C-alpha cells in the first residue's frame, strides 16, 4: 500500500514521512537482525554494530528505495544501506524506513546525527 | 545441553541402518520483529562454524531459495552477518525480492549460470507443491556439484520428507565428510540441510540414496528434538573464522594423498583464481 503510493510521486522521501506522520502504518517486515548488543555503534556499518541502546537491520531492507524497486536518489547508483547493516535507536524500531528518511549519519564522525555528531 | 547446541546432526548409528521408507512422525517456535528464518539460518551457520569449511579471501557463496513472499531475503543478511566482509554472495529465487546480496538473480534457479567455480552452496529452495524421489531443481543442484564447486568446497541444501533426491544423497559421497542438520528452530519440521563438508570430487562413501532418506526419516522418528534457540543467545563468536584458505589450480594427475589430505581438512580450495561472472541466461 505505501509501498504503492510512493510509486505515484517523483519525492517518495516526502510522501512516505508525509504517511507516516499523518497515521499510516510504517512499513513492516525490516530485517531486524540478532546481534551481541557490543558494536561501536555507527550508522552504517559492514557488520552489525548495535549498541545495548540500539536494533541492527539488514540495509536493503529498512531503504526506501530498495523496498519500493524504484531509482536510488544518491549521485551514482548506489544505495548506501544495500548490503550493510544499519543501527536504528531502539526507541525508533516502530519505523526503521521512517527514521533512515529523517536522519543523516555524521560526515566525519559516521555516527547518526543527534545520536553521535 | 542438547538445547543450547544450534541443532541435531545425523549420526553414522542411523547412516548405516538399513529399513524401509516410513512416513515421517513428528510429536513436536516464537521469535523475540524478528523473522523466524533469521534464527533458523543463524543456527545453520553455528553448525558450519564447528565444520572445516574453506574460508579463502574473496570467498564464492551462492544462495538458492532466498527470496520470501514478503520480498525480503532475511537468510541472506544473516550469511552477510556470518561471512568475511570480502565474501561474494550471489542470491536467487523465482520471486522478485531484495537483499543485501552482491548479485540478485530473479527466476528459475536453472537461469543462474555459474561461469566459475564456487566455494559454498546454500540452498532452501522448497517447491509448495508414495514419497519418491524428486526431480525439480535438485537436477541443477546436482550438476552444479559435479561441475561448478571447488575442491574443498561445501554445500547445505534443505531437504524434507517429501522435498529429496536419490542423486544429491549419493553425491554426498563425494565430499569428505556429510550429514543432515536440522536446526532446533524448525525442530518440529521433517526440514533438515543435507551438508557435504569439502568436495574431493571422487567417491569417498558408497550410498544408497533412497535407502538413506530411509535413515533420516528414521533418524528424525526415533530423536527427540525441543524446539529451542538458546544457541543465540550468546552470539560472541558467530561470524566465520577469518581462515585466508589458500586457493591451487591444479591438474587432476597432480592430486595426491597430500592434496586429498588438506582438501579433507578444510585447508585447501582447488578451482580458478579468476573473477567470477554469475549471470542470468
Ligand atoms: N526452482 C527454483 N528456483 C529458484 N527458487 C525456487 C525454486 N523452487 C522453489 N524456489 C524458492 O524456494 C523458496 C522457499 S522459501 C525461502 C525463504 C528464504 N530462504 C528466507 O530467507 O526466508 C521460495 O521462495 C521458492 O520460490
Ligand atoms: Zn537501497
Ligand atoms: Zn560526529
Amino acid at each position: 500500500s505505501v509501498l504503492s503510493l510512493v510509486n505515484f510521486t517523483v519525492d517518495p522521501q516526502k510522501a512516505y514521512l508525509d504517511f507516516v506522520n499523518a497515521g499510516g502504518a510504517p512499513l513492516t517486515n525490516c530485517v531486524k537482525m540478532l546481534t551481541p548488543k557490543t558494536g561501536t555503534g555507527i550508522a552504517i556499518s559492514v557488520k552489525p554494530e548495535s549498541t545495548a541502546d540500539q536494533e541492527t537491520y539488514g540495509g536493503a531492507s529498512v531503504c526506501l528505495y530498495c523496498r519500493a524497486h524504484i531509482e536510488h536518489p544518491d549521485v551514482s547508483g548506489v544505495c548506501k544501506y544495500k548490503g550493510k547493516f544499519v543501527q536504528i535507536p531502539a526507541q525508533c524500531v516502530r519505523d526503521p524506513v521512517g527514521f533512515c528518511l529523517s536522519n543523516t549519519p555524521c560526515n566525519v564522525c559516521q555516527y547518526w546525527i543527534g545520536y553521535g555528531c | 545441553s542438547a538445547d543450547w547446541k544450534p541443532g541435531h546432526a545425523m549420526p553414522s548409528l542411523f547412516k548405516v541402518q538399513n529399513v524401509n521408507l516410513e512416513r515421517c512422525e513428528l510429536a513436536n517456535i516464537p521469535m523475540p520483529g524478528v523473522h523466524m528464518n533469521i534464527a533458523k539460518y543463524m543456527q545453520l551457520c553455528q553448525y558450519l562454524n564447528t565444520c572445516t569449511l574453506a574460508v579463502p579471501a574473496n570467498m564464492r557463496v551462492i544462495h538458492f531459495g532466498a527470496g520470501s513472499d514478503k520480498g525480503i531475503a532475511p537468510g541472506t543478511s544473516v550469511l552477510r552477518q556470518w561471512l568475511p566482509t570480502d565474501a561474494i554472495i550471489i542470491d536467487n529465487d523465482l520471486n522478485e525480492f531484495v537483499s543485501d546480496a552482491d548479485i540478485t538473480l530473479f527466476g528459475d534457479c536453472v537461469t543462474v549460470r555459474v561461469g566459475q567455480q564456487v566455494d559454498l552452496v546454500i540452498s532452501d529452495m522448497y517447491d509448495p507443491t508414495s514419497n519418491e524421489s524428486k526431480a525439480l531443481f535438485f537436477t541443477y543442484l546436482c550438476n552444479l556439484i559435479n561441475n561448478n564447486l571447488a575442491l574443498g568446497g561445501s554445500v547445505a541444501i534443505k531437504i524434507t520428507e517429501h522435498s529429496w533426491s536419490v542423486e544429491l544423497y549419493e553425491l554426498m559421497g563425494k565430499f569428505a565428510w556429510w550429514t543432515v542438520f536440522c536446526t532446533n528452530a524448525n525442530a518440529s519440521s521433517s526440514e533438515g540441510f543435507l551438508l557435504g563438508i569439502n568436495y574431493l570430487g571422487t567417491i569417498k562413501e558408497n550410498i544408497d540414496g533412497g535407502a538413506m532418506h530411509a535413515n533420516y526419516i528414521f533418524w528424525r522418528n526415533s530423536t527427540p528434538m525441543n524446539l529451542s534457540t538458546y544457541s543465540l543467545f550468546d552470539l560472541s563468536k558467530f561470524q566465520l573464522k577469518l581462515k585466508g584458505t589458500p586457493v591451487l589450480q591444479l591438474k587432476e594427475s597432480q592430486i595426491n594423498e597430500l592434496v586429498i589430505s588438506l582438501l579433507s581438512q578444510g585447508k585447501l580450495l582447488i578451482r580458478d583464481n579468476d573473477t567470477l561472472s554469475v549471470s542470468t541466461d
